[PDB]
């Protein structure tokens, strides 16, 4: 995907709604956040 | 503690100090791991 595309070399930086995650952190370096969110469920009323 | 980092006398310091265009520069910062900034409490007036 996205990680597999910088990894690869095509892509030099991505700028996307991308979660930090440990496992990325291994191989990429996130920069400081801009926003801070966690995660909910959506379900019909 | 900026300051204490910055003469290299302490090599890790831990706070909960906040984060800085001005702190940044002098000292490196990891990964927040609480969420916080400025806000404003108020009275219970109604």
């Amino acid at each position: 995907g996205m990680m597999g595309e910088l990894l690869s070399g095509q892509a030099d930086m991505i700028v996307a709604p991308l979660t930090i995650n440990n496992e990325r952190a291994q191989y990429i370096e996130f920069s400081k956040p801009f926003k801070y969110q966690g995660l909910t469920i959506l379900v019909k009323k | 503690m900026i300051g204490e980092v910055v003469y290299q006398r302490a090599v890790m310091a831990v706070g909960s100090l906040t984060i800085n265009e001005e702190r940044s520069e002098v000292v490196d910062f990891s990964v927040p791991f609480v969420e916080t900034g400025i806000s404003v409490m108020v009275s219970r007036s109604n």
